[PDB]
RNA sequence: UACCUGGUUGAUCCUGCCAGUAGCAUAUGCUUGUCUCAAAGAUUAAGCCAUGCAUGUCUAAGUACGCACGGCCGGUACAGUGAAACUGCGAAUGGCUCAUUAAAUCAGUUAUGGUUCCUUUGGUCGCUCGCCACUUGGAUAACUGUGGUAAUUCUAGAGCUAAUACAUGCCGACGGGCGCUGACCCCCUUCGCGGGGGGGAUGCGUGCAUUUAUCAGUGGUGACUCUAGAUAACCUCGGGCCGAUCGCACGCCCCCCGUGGCGGCGACGACCCAUUCGAACGUCUGCCCUAUCAACUUUCGAUGGUAGUCGCCGUGCCUACCAUGGUGACCACGGGUGACGGGGAAUCAGGGUUCGAUUCCGGAGAGGGAGCCUGAGAAACGGCUACCACAUCCAAGGAAGGCAGCA
RNA sequence: GAAGCGUUUACUUUGAAAAAAUUAGAGUGUUCAAAGCAGGCCCGAGCCGCCUGGAUACCGCAGCUAGGAAUAAUGGAAUAGGA
RNA sequence: CGUCGCUACUACCGAUUGGAUGGUUUAGUGAGGCCCUCGGAUCGGCCCCGCCGGGGUGCCCUGGCGGAGCGCUG
């Protein structure tokens, strides 16, 4: 069972779940359910934490702090691009979206372009 | 939950009657407002049809009307002094639509000494003399002056209203009903309505 | 539901009394006349007869 | 006694009490105006509600109801209701399997206006169907005649 | 119920659809409109059962989404488009109009218009008021209001639409001596000419109308659709001229057709 | 087709029932060649259910950076087909059953001038003077990647990415007009006074909708406290509107020019009005058996009045204060019903007597109650929450149910 | 042509409004019939389509409307408070 | 014709504070939902005001890092 934020105990908990809560998804519109979750509380009782890096090391995680991977899809309306590359006004704000290839071994390499919107 | 329907009474009769289905959901009832006396909080709640009713759970400022004076002003509450349907709503201080409550007289001393061009509200004058000197006077032209004393051959109150300009509180009713507008909006007591409640003000105490 | 008609009519009228000798007698000879297949015939053109008649006297007392 | 017997101040609604009486109109108690609407149909309103005093919102003449849907009639019963009288209303019902009929009757609560002012237990009132006044009144007084009196020994 | 209906059944449909039992279970539900569905016509029962044009649903429905109907003027996509009383059905491909007009036996009647006729389309005023900044608004039977109507015109009263535009060319006032047609009840599908109006406050008012025979026959005042001034009609009527004749006549009409044609 | 016949006596006329006789409607027995229609787990058990299915959905016109395909014509935002997912709508209809229910449901009638109403259709949408507008902000799906649990249509952490999702928010029309506030100025009976009127500088509000109070009396009813006017104001930060939307052909103006301005056909979206579909509560009359049910109702609303609360609205619907009322042998109240109501069915001189669970209309229910979310519409159950009773899985920590839908 | 009846009803007649299905019943050779709501006509082949129907009746009691006024109930002027 | 004698059957009375199943209820406890008053695990904005770039010309246009106000607030 999942861990939700806020609810201050170790254990479990059975809690009506609003849409857009946490830790439950609604299969039709105003639905709500009663879901067990667990307490925000971590002790030894528990499988797997999930814990985020937000301040490095003086050294490197062999597998962490290397290799580093894109975001898959770069920004799709046009105050994205501008914000992304400071564009000003009518600098090819148009042309400057990131277009990217895509190479699959059979069929002639293409690359593609998202819809720019706004 | 609560029921609005007629199913559930005794028939006239008397006899006890059998009700045929569960309770719908347009036979519904919510719980009351209790509008008390305070800064404003106002929650929305959707109604039939989709459309919404506010619920004043709180309301410190009003908008009432002198109706004598043709003069409505927004004025704030100061408290609930006579409810005539329950006496214990007085002292909870809750505003329902007829009851009966204490205002501010201040943009209606204002209005009366802008327009009449009159002391009223005062003492015994030259106490706020930066302003009130100047906006009796304002040492206007011939026509101005004969637009203003054609005003006041007309200008009375009753000695049971400047009495209570004086004391800075006026006797007002509600005419809204909070908890299904949001708003205490009302009128200014005078006349008999005024003689009235205040009889039943020194009856209740005084 | 269903789209069917179920508008249905019996078309004879049985006698009310079985086991009477002139009528077992005068239907059979209409059998016989007729070349008809069983008393249900001569039931059924009898009873075709006597709607007609209701109908008569029906428009005769109007 | 006066118009004002309860808690709350009587009073009808269109009309505007004050009217900021000065010395132009003289305060010799300058009387208020009252409220009175024609309802149709052929009845007229009565003086006593043209010129009355009392305060009545279900009056049909004086009070918010209208009178609308069905006119009957019926026989005044009893008289121990405030501003309301129940009437009885006697018909004929037929039993067709033995070709006559049975009589029965049904009771009736409805509103009496105070401008009905000498109406008395057998009178013949004739009401007329308006919104619900009450849990079981229904119907209003429109019009009220003398069941074969009018000389009381 | 816990909602609006959306189905129909064969058996409860209106008579005067002439909707037989066996086919189906169902009806055409007619869609929300400017008339009431017991006083509509489909458009679809009226491609495949009046004209004969389609099979089926599905091919009316094709019919309807090739775009050549004209309901009022306008392209009706929808298959479920209530008609109703004096509408104009154009279908251009054809070059053929249909006036709706109720026939002797109170039901819709095929009746083919002129294109110069089928132009302009009367109506029954129901309801006259002054909305905001004073302006006079007026709705008709069907849900069609208009605004700055001359103010002679009255409720009940008649008015000629101007296709294409929605303006009135002309008005006609609801008097005596005025030729008219029924539109609900026993009588409905007849013409004549009004004679009396009583009124009954407080209820329905009830007209007296006598037709081209001389025929006097009651109504009520909902019912009374005026669509000529004195003893002409503005519009062509359909066969039969909305006299009704009772069972007697009709079948020695249909006697003397069958005779003449054999 | 308005019908009778046998049976008490030693015999006879009667009363009188028994039996016979005909239909139809459930079951059952025996038999059964053709063909057209056609009822069918209602009766006891509204008892319990394995399994599978019964509600999903895309046009040119909301959002495609899935390679999942594919035209690329090759220097380009976006060809197109498009899975998935977000968004919108539906899922409140239908289908089933008849347990409940006896002025209740329901049928005719009438009202809502006492209410709400998705959607369709028609109005209204520059009516408001008030350094982004050549277009603003943040997140989240789908997608990549790390998983947990025995398990489920369970989901968490990290990384992006869109809107007709969620917010935000101008310009323009816009020149002004109107009503108050009125510096002053001008013509006046002029004369030593008032003067009778005009312009007007400066500010305050201006539109629709909402909540008050007040004045007069464009259209409308049988009847408004109607609609429409006029004044003073308010106008709810989980806070009303005053288009930051989307496709199809592509064109016109060029003076100032030459880079901008104009443009048609639609779609979607709107506060409000009308219409349509309705819905809800009311009006009058109408229901089987029972007195071995004669007096009921009123502490705990029973009947009415006053003022509120709540509701979509009218009302004891509820609350507070009053009055003592209200219904009954013209059968109240209570009880029973092997009672859902009606259209209808059987029988067929006339009159009636029985039957209507059953395909149409209306009501109710989804194992029994109860309470809610969303939504225009539900007290929804092929939605949720809890209890009671049944009952499924389990690694014993949990999890999942509702066939009076078709089989 | 606008208004009232020199009472109020009961009763009778008329008209409106009374879902469909079912019932009676009109028409129509379903091969006859139960049914159904369809169908028929000339074609010498160009009939580049014509003629129709899908009625009517009943629908209680209660309510609405307009005629009649015999039967039955109901009342008007008796301390005249009469027209 | 009736008692008595035999045998079957059907209801009736009957200790058992007999039992069961419905329904309406008094008194008490009371799940859950909704409403109200709170609550504030967290997630954001401004004040940045610790630095640097700076700019009409340290008198910053600000673009970042970033102490952090340890405040005002959603
Ligand atoms: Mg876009
Ligand atoms: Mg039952
Ligand atoms: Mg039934
Ligand atoms: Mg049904
Ligand atoms: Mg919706
Ligand atoms: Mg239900
Ligand atoms: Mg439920």
């Amino acid at each position: 069972f999942p861990m939700k934020q806020g609810v201050l105990t170790h254990g479990r908990v059975r809690l009506l779940l609003s849409k857009g809560h946490s830790c439950y998804r609604p299969r039709r519109t105003g639905e709500r359910k009663r879901k067990s979750v667990r307490g925000c509380i971590v002790d030894a009782n528990l499988s797997v934490l999930n814990l985020v890096i937000v301040k490095k090391g003086e050294k490197d995680i062999p597998g962490l702090t290397d290799t580093t991977v894109p975001r898959r899809l770069g920004p799709k309306r046009a105050s994205r691009i501008r914000k992304l590359f400071n564009l000003s006004k009518e600098d090819d704000v148009r042309q400057y979206v990131v277009r990217k290839p895509l190479n699959k071994e059979g069929k002639k390499p293409r690359t593609k372009a998202p819809k720019i919107q706004r | 939950g609560i029921s609005r329907d007629n199913w559930h009474k005794r028939r006239k009769t008397g006899g006890k009657r059998k009700p045929y289905h569960k309770k719908r959901k347009y036979e519904l009832g919510r719980p009351a407002a209790n509008t008390k006396i305070g800064p404003r909080r106002i929650h929305t709640v959707r109604v039939r049809g989709g459309n919404k009713k506010y619920r004043a759970l709180r309301l410190d400022v009003g908008n009432f009307s002198w109706g004598s004076e043709c003069c409505t002003r927004k004025t704030r509450i100061i408290d609930v002094v006579y409810n005539a349907s329950n006496n214990e709503l007085v002292r909870t201080k809750t505003l329902v639509k007829n009851c009966i409550v204490l205002i501010d007289s201040t943009p209606y001393r204002q209005w009366y000494e802008s327009h009449y061009a009159l002391p009223l509200g005062r003492k015994k004058g030259a106490k706020l003399t930066p302003e009130e000197e100047e906006i009796l006077n304002k040492k206007r032209s011939k026509k101005i002056q004969k637009k203003y004393d054609e005003r006041k051959k007309n200008a009375k109150i009753s000695s049971l209203l400047e009495e209570q300009f004086q004391q800075g509180k006026l006797l007002a009713c509600i005419a809204s009903r909070p908890g299904q507008c949001g708003r205490a909006d009302g009128y200014v007591l005078e006349g008999k309505e005024l003689e009235f409640y205040l009889r039943k003000i020194k009856a209740r105490k005084g | 539901p269903v789209a069917r008609s179920w508008v249905c009519r019996k078309t004879y009228v049985t006698p009310r009394r079985p086991f009477e000798k002139s009528r077992l007698d005068q239907e059979l000879k209409l059998i016989g006349e007729y070349g008809l297949r069983n008393k249900r015939e001569v039931w059924r053109v009898k009873f075709t007869l006597a709607k007609i008649r209701k109908a008569a006297r029906e428009l005769l007392t109007l | 006694a006066d118009i004002q017997t309860e808690r709350a101040y009587q009073k009808q609604p269109t009309i505007f009490q004050n009217k900021k009486r000065v010395l132009l109109g003289e305060t010799g108690k300058e009387k208020l105006p009252r409220y009175y609407k024609n309802i149709g149909l052929g009845f007229k309103t009565p003086k006593e509600a043209i010129e009355g005093t009392y305060i009545d919102k279900k009056c049909p003449f004086t009070g918010n109801v209208s009178i609308r849907g069905r006119i009957l009639s019926g026989v005044v019963t009893k008289m121990k209701m405030q501003r309301t009288i129940v009437i009885r209303r006697d018909y004929l019902h037929y039993i067709r399997k033995y070709n006559r009929f049975e009589k029965r009757h049904k009771n009736m609560s409805v509103h009496l206006s105070p401008c009905f002012r000498d109406v008395q237990i057998g009178d013949i009132v004739t009401v007329g169907e308006c919104r619900p006044l009450s849990k079981t009144v229904r119907f209003n007084v429109l019009k009220v005649t003398k069941a074969a009196g009018t000389k009381k020994q | 119920a816990r909602g609006p209906k959306k189905h129909l059944k064969r058996v409860a449909a209106p008579k005067h659809w002439m909707l037989d039992k066996l086919t189906g279970v169902f009806a055409p539900r007619p869609s929300t409109g400017p008339h009431k569905l017991r006083e509509c016509l489909p458009l679809i029962i009226f491609l495949r059962n009046r004209l004969k044009y389609a099979l089926t649903g599905d091919e009316v429905k094709k019919i309807c989404m090739q775009r050549f109907i004209k309901i009022d003027g306008k392209v009706r996509t929808d298959i479920t488009y209530p008609a109703g009383f004096m509408d104009v059905i154009s279908i251009d491909k054809t070059g053929e109009n249909f006036r709706l007009i109720y026939d002797t036996k109170g039901r819709f009647a095929v009746h083919r218009i002129t294109p110069e006729e089928a132009k302009y389309k009367l109506c029954k005023v129901r309801k006259i008021f002054v909305g905001t900044k004073g302006i006079p608004h007026l709705v008709t039977h069907d849900a069609r209001t208009i605004r700055y109507p001359d103010p002679l015109i009255k409720v009940n009263d008649t008015i000629q639409i101007d296709l294409e535009t929605g303006k009135i060319t002309d008005f006609i006032k609801f008097d005596t001596g005025n030729l008219c047609m029924v539109t609900g009840g026993a009588n409905l599908g007849r013409i004549g000419v009004i004679t009396n109006r009583e009124r009954h406050p407080g209820s329905f008012d009830v007209v007296h109308v006598k037709d081209a025979n001389g025929n006097s026959f009651a109504t009520r005042l909902s019912n009374i659709f005026v669509i000529g001034k004195g003893n002409k009609p503005w519009i062509s009527l359909p066969r039969g001229k909305g006299i009704r004749l009772t069972i007697a006549e009709e079948r020695d009409k249909r006697l003397a057709a069958k005779q003449s044609s054999g």
